């Protein structure tokens, strides 16, 4: 049968956090204590799963968000937290059961680093008669911020302003996001969001 | 009897005495006195002394300044003053220890520091060096350094840049404390892409080659600098790693594109106000950000933005005006231009949109002067209806229709124009009256708003100027269009109405000058007055602030079009007064008098005779961006590039082959450069004008120099008595 | 009868004619009139038209100047003209062919083209652009590049940096085609460590920020650029691999220090002649090149150098003067002092130490113009005793003591100042009388020296001048120390000698000047005199050539002490003739003359009631190095720094006190910087005394516009009439 | 016996022409064929000995110059020629019996090339009442110019000026050097002039 190809996450810059990247695994076989192990965790936090009975689980569907995350940055990723990568970056999606893997990269692995971290540190919407009415844009959880398109890989600089006219279609209005660069580190540090799903042939997705 | 000549004038013979004081605490205060410096009790006015400066007989250099930290512990002394622009400046800076009678060698802050500043309780400092902020808890320890981005020309760390010292802040310094010295929130500026203004500067005979100076500038329409803002705990400064600094961004109703810092007011220890404007002049946002004790950022809630715009013209007199929070911080006072286009006091409240106005009328208030939770305490123009006056009047703030006047019928004859200064409790208040009669400084008692004592009287003065004879001063209205627009005359002394004196008109114009009020002055009008027997006058025009918003924002995107045409109507009305002789009638300004006096000049109306332009503004595409846009927009075709082209000096230059002309500029003037003038005197020789021209080597924009200053007031009264045939 | 006005002088209603050709044969030459250039035959002078000017109605673009080819095939054209300095220009440049009677259009010599010079026979080339020499034999043919190292500002093949263009050469160019074009000699400048000078240059009124020009520029004392000598052979010439520039390298004793060239003379096709001085220029030498056939490169035999030193003062009037070979190049005749001072003409040989002169007197000769092998030509001020007189003398080289003068009494009357243009073989030549009377253009031939027929003789402007009063010119002299010194006055019209007028010092001074000579002019004088009734006087005192060394070389390191001395002596001798009211005289002087029209009203001599000075030097190491070290030394204290110090204008404030004085200088001077003169307001004001400034935005040294000469001129003439308290 | 060592010759950057090294190998045994075949010579002229016979005698002394020296001179020192190269740099001295050997070194030699080739163009010294006498300076055969004190290694570049005053052991005056430097080439370009002797124990340096 076919085995869960992990491989998009493991090659090449991976995607910042505002801008990340997800895989369906849906009709394959997964050895995930191997994924794991490739990393060194730094965290291993589930909710609505035991971090154990992941990896043993049969699943309709798994997913995986990846992307590029600091360990300095993890007080703001735990579940209910305040920071601006909760409301402009990426949130939690908790309605299926989820892990939350935050994990240091080694250098004999084939993952390339990008230049620095980045988030957006201010996402909101100009509208009113003047450009008189702000309303700043959260994100619903595991959902993309449309602040990301100004900048995908990255910011160049700590404070990058980006601005853009919304068309009719987007509803409107002047678009404004501001950008946070935080200086990269000695490894790559690494998020990852592991969602999993029961229901239409559940046994679609068993590990090995 | 001798009369006011202009060496009394150059060389200060007549002197005003003053009453400078800090106020140290509620009912204390410090004031210098033959340089030993004393502490009066503000009640019963016995004085002990606080310093004697023979302290410093040992010191070694010549002090500029001095100043004591709050808490009284340290006295900080400024040497090796180096001027660099109106505000800015570098020098050499000591911390002597009052209590152990001792200067402090450990840690010594470094030279050519560009600024320094106490924190507003204890003995914290914050001093600026390279561009970049560093912070001192102890005057004897470690500087803790905030910022590591400072470079020449480019990045400006907790100071101004040229254009946000002179026209945004009129000051030199981007620091503020927080009010109990915990937070220090800074902004930072970044000249990377402004052009700059290069000129020549001379030195000194032995310079061989002249140095050529760069400053960044941005003209009009040009590439503004940017701002950031920032916020730092000194209290959890850490010297084994570097300190934090949070940014606070502006609303994104500012970031849509170029915009303005133009005011940072603590509300509480941990509530601060912001307010940003738009490049467009004519709208402003406030940013009320509380800090976040669990994530220790700031908080700016977009329900508490707060929208200060204009309809009619740009925000505020020269820039928004500053809130006067109350004690919780929850609501705040704040001088709004109200639905009748005169200038008043709006009741905020943080999280609400609307406001009240607590005052109102055909008046404006000047300022808001101090806020105690009974009253607050303010100056207007109200008095006799009179922009010309300042008086200081307290509101009950339990009932806005009960409003006491505090200075104007304390001596109404000599006492107009007032300026108070009250005790860090508002407990006491010193009033500074300036006109019209002879300065008067006195001390009152907030309670009862009680006269307690005379500070100084300038009687000294007043017996030395009876054996003068001094010229007097008229201060008047005429109506045009059924608006009064006002005016003053220094008459000559043993005025006499049937005769017909040369006039000679003392312009400025600019939006929201005043020169029509009631101050006293000795100065060069007064020996052309007393001396000469010459009328100097003044008027206020449209444009002219203080008297409504109707006739401030006249000249709103058109500069030099009314503001020139009424100091031409003044002329006209005085003239027809009758005592001025027509034949002689002349007109002099110096920056945008300048300006106005030579459109005036090459305006045809056959009205002056002569007239001498100091420094003049030429084209306003060549003055900075923030003044010049506030009034008349962007030259570019969509905007106002018409205007910009049809208001220059050197379009009308054929008209002043029917005048006498001089024309005055520094080489070294970083504010109008001297290429204004310099393309003045191009066009006047294209057009074949003969004219009068003098170039002061190495000067800035205010000369400032003493032999400069003598020299070209002395220049200048050669070319007015020649112009009269005077003797 | 009317006048000689101001506006005759400045709008040019009287002009003078003249007649300017190029022989291009021994029996022909050029005349362009009417725009159709015509050929006249120099002996029967039937003319026949070379080329109208209707060929190039189709050309498009206005052309400035035109040349043509030594062969005559082709016509250079020139358009574009952008002026950089005095002599320096750039220009866009078309070659027209005369014979097809087309213009090239294939390999078109580039814009921005820095100089163009035909060879001296046929239709070759050379041309510089981007400080890089290009070579081009045929005009529709590419051109070889001769050099790869031009850089901006730093590097100059085949044109001069700014120094060696002003005060050296006297012209942009530094190439030297071989006499029958096969070589091309060429000098390369390196300022790579020369300091610039900066000023501001506003343009016009649409230019935002000002322009801040940098001009390589060594002043007194500082590095000078550094020089270099090559010689390409253009015959051998390959467009597959660069060509090759054979250096000549200075002699051993030019090569201890600092050095210039000075002079690059050809002697035969195969034998060139350079001139090379100290640094400290009182000592020269000649170094006398043969192109080697064998080797390829040149031989300078240490035998055939040429040491030319002075011990009074510097080498030659301004430069060491050319010479003038035989035609087998193996001997040759040059001015030199001789050793009683006076400059004469001598006759070297290529291998011997010693000359002989071949005139002698108290008298000198002013250049050698033609040398055939029977005669010498040459011009000299002998006539009359008289210093400011020219006259052309030939003297026959097999009897020295055999001299003819060939232009003294022609029209004694009239014509004292005579130039000279032969023919190519020196077969014909024409004189040109400058002075006292009317110009007067002649054609002679010099086989028998006979006159041919008149070319222009001014009868045209005679008519015109009849229906003016035009004032009268008295050249004389007076003895002080049993010396003659010479002047000039221009008397007003109808001049009574028992009337006392007033009198205008017209004033240069300069080293080698000579203001009082026979010539004609209609000037500023002319208008003062007939107009204004002011006598004008020129003096020529202690450092005037022309008249000794022992005169000239009198001001040597010590410029500023006695020709201003001299000057006043003048004037006080002109007061005491009677004639002149004492109460009313002045002073006035351009660039040398402005430096001592200032040291004379500050010497407090109380003689001058006022003067005035147009760019003026102020201190002499604010001034170029080659012009102010060729009379100062070096400003080291082991040279003559004392001096420098005690001749500056700055140190004499304090003395125009007692004087009116106007200062006049433009903003764009590049030779006497407006440093000099905002060096003196300086001063002034700081002293505390009162005068008159005028700057002309954007203006060289020179004053050339139309509008700021007449300008200039007029405000000028206002300062006079001022100071006369003439009507 | 000892072998002749002609190790010096082929290590780092080799002399400047007017700045050259010389050998005097006595009492060794030599093998010229192997050293020349080491180069490429271009020029091989020999004056007083066919240059077939050079590598065969026995001599008492035999001695080398050798310099660096492009080919592209080569004309300028055939014997008797006129240039500055052999007023100035170098000349060859003919009173014992002589080979002179133009040779180019290949990639795989030892060799070092030097930054460029130079030569004094101009060497005389100045004296007189006012510095006015100047006295050339040629080099008699096989001796070195008094110029080569001003800059041994070579010219920074083309026509560099040199002065400095000659001490009362040098015969007073102010010596002035003039310095031509000519670019390199592919392949480092060598100079190379043997001498031989005769006389006493004239066995001292024979063949292998
Ligand atoms: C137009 O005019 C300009 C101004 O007049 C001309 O510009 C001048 O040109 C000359 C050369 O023609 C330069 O001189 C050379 O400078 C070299 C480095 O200079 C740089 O640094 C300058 C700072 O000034 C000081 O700093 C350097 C430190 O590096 C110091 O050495 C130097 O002397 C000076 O005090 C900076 O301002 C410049 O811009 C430069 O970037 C310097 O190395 C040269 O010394 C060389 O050459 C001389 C004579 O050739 C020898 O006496 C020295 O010993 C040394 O020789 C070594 O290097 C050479 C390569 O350059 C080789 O030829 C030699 O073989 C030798 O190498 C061996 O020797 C070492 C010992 O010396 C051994 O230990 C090694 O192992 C090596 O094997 C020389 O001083 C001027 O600097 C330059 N000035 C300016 C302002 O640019 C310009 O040329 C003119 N242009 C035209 C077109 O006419
Ligand atoms: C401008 O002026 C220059 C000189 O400044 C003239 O240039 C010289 O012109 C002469 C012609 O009179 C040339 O001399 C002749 O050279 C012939 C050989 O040409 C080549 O020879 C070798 C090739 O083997 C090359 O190396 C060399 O460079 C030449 O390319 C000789 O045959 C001639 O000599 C004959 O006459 C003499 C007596 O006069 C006899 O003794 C000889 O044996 C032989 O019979 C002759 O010498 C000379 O080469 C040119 N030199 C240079 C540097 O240019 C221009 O001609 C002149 N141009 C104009 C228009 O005026
Ligand atoms: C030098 O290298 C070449 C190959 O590039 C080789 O053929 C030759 O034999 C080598 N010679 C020596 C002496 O190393």
């Amino acid at each position: 049968s076919k085995e869960c190809d992990f491989t998009p996450m493991l090659v090449g810059v991976p995607p910042q956090v505002y801008n990340f990247k997800r895989l369906v695994f849906t009709n394959c076989n997964y050895n995930l204590t191997k994924l794991l192990s490739l990393f060194m965790v730094n965290e291993f936090s589930c909710n609505g799963i035991s971090p154990d009975a992941i990896a043993r689980g049969c699943y309709s569907s798994l997913t995986v968000d990846y992307f590029a995350y600091p360990l300095s940055m993890r007080s703001y990723i735990q579940p209910g937290s305040a920071g601006d990568i909760s409301l402009y970056n990426y949130k939690q999606s908790f309605a299926n059961p989820t892990c939350r893997v935050l994990a240091t990269a080694p250098a004999n692995l084939t993952l390339t680093k990008p230049s620095a971290y980045g988030y957006f540190q201010k996402c909101s919407r100009v509208s009113g008669e003047h450009n008189s009415v702000e309303t700043p844009l959260y994100i619903n959880p595991g959902e993309y911020s449309i602040c990301r398109s100004f900048s995908p890989y990255g910011f160049s600089e700590d404070g990058e302003v980006f601005r853009r006219q919304l068309t009719q279609y987007e509803g409107g209005g002047i678009l404004v996001g501001v950008g946070a660069k935080l200086a990269m580190t000695d490894k790559l540090e690494m998020g990852f969001i592991i969602s999993v799903q029961y229901g239409t042939d559940t046994n679609s997705v068993c590990p090995m | 009897r001798k009369t006011y000549t202009l060496t009394d004038y150059l060389k200060n013979t007549y002197r005003l005495k003053l009453y400078s004081l800090r106020w140290i605490s509620d009912h204390e205060y410090l004031y210098k006195q033959e340089n030993n410096i004393l502490v009066f009790n503000a009640e019963y006015g016995n004085s002990s002394v606080f310093l004697e400066n023979s302290t410093f007989d040992e010191f070694g250099h010549s002090i500029n300044d001095y100043s004591i930290s709050p808490d009284g512990q340290f006295i900080l002394l400024e040497y090796n003053y180096v001027k660099q622009w109106r505000h800015s400046y570098t020098a050499s800076y000591d911390i002597y220890d009052l209590n152990k009678r001792q200067l402090i060698t450990e840690e010594r802050i470094p030279n050519n520091t560009q600024w320094v500043t106490w924190s507003p309780v204890g003995h914290k400092l914050a001093y600026v060096w390279n561009n970049d902020i560093y912070v001192k808890i102890e005057p004897n320890l470690p500087s803790y350094r905030i910022t590591w981005t400072g470079k020449e020309d480019i990045i400006y760390n907790g100071i101004t840049d040229w254009v946000y010292e002179e026209e945004v802040f009129s000051a030199y310094s981007a620091l503020w404390w927080s009010p109990n010295g915990t937070f220090l929130a800074y902004a930072q500026f970044n000249d990377t892409e402004v052009p700059l203004i290069e000129y020549s500067f001379y030195s000194d005979e032995s310079l061989q080659y002249p140095k050529t100076v760069r400053v960044p500038y941005p003209k009009a329409g040009a590439v503004n600098p940017t701002v950031k803002f920032f916020v730092v705990n000194t209290d959890s400064l850490s010297s084994v790693t570097n300190a934090t600094s949070i940014q606070i961004t502006a609303p994104a109703s500012m970031l849509i594109g170029d915009h303005y810092l133009c005011d940072v007011t603590w509300a509480t220890q941990e509530r601060i106000s912001l307010q940003w404007l738009r490049r467009i002049q004519n709208y402003s946002v406030m940013d009320i950000c509380d800090y976040d004790e669990s994530s220790g950022r700031w908080n700016c809630l977009v329900a508490r933005q707060h929208i200060e715009m204009s309809t009619t013209g740009w925000v505020g007199r020269f820039r928004p005006s500053e809130p006067h929070f109350t004690l919780d911080g929850n609501s705040f006072y704040k001088i709004i231009s109200n639905e009748e286009g005169y200038r008043h006091i709006c009741y905020f409240q943080i999280d609400k949109k609307d406001c009240t106005f607590i005052t109102k009328g055909t008046w404006e208030v000047i300022g808001i002067e101090a806020l105690t939770s009974d009253y607050l305490y303010y100056i207007s123009n109200e008095y006799k209806g009179m922009p010309g006056g300042r008086n200081l009047y307290k509101i009950q703030l339990s009932d806005y229709t009960k409003v006491t006047c505090l200075s104007c019928e304390l001596n109404p004859e000599r006492c107009q124009y007032y300026s108070v200064s009250f005790s860090k409790e508002a407990k006491y208040y010193q009033l500074r009256c300036s006109g019209p009669g002879l300065p008067l400084y006195t001390l009152h008692s907030s309670v009862n708003d009680k006269g307690l004592r005379v500070l100084e009287d300038n009687s000294a003065l007043d017996k030395m100027l009876q054996n003068v004879q001094m010229p007097s001063k008229k201060l008047d209205f005429i109506i045009l269009n059924e608006t009064k627009f006002w005016y003053q005359m220094i008459l000559p002394p043993h005025f006499d109405k049937s005769k017909k004196y040369p006039l000679l008109l003392d312009v400025y114009a600019g939006p929201c000058s005043q020169k029509a009020d009631t101050v006293f002055r000795l100065n060069w009008a007064t020996y052309l007055a007393s001396t000469e027997n010459i009328i100097v006058a003044s008027f206020d025009g449209r444009g002219s602030g203080y008297q409504g918003d109707k006739i401030m924002h006249a000249i709103n995107r058109r500069l030099g079009t009314f503001e020139v045409e009424d100091q031409i109507e003044a002329a006209r009305q005085f003239s027809k007064m009758g005592f001025v002789d027509n034949k002689r009638i002349a007109i002099w300004g110096w920056s945008y008098g300048g300006y106005v006096t030579s459109m005036v000049l090459g305006s045809g109306s056959g009205v002056f005779k002569c007239g001498i332009a100091v420094a003049p503004v030429s084209r306003w595409e060549y003055y900075d961006s923030v003044y010049t846009e506030r009034y008349m927009g962007l030259p570019t075709p969509e905007d106002n590039l018409d205007h910009y082209r049809n208001s220059t000096v050197m379009s009308r230059a054929e008209n002043f082959k029917q005048v006498e002309y001089l024309l005055i500029h520094g080489t070294a003037d970083d504010n109008v450069h001297f290429q204004q003038s310099a393309q003045i005197s191009k066009a006047l020789v294209d057009v074949g004008v003969d004219f009068q021209a003098m170039w002061y080597t190495d000067e800035d924009h205010g000369i400032a120099s003493s032999t400069a200053h003598q020299h070209i007031y002395t220049h200048m009264s050669h070319f007015i008595k020649q112009c009269f045939s005077l003797p």
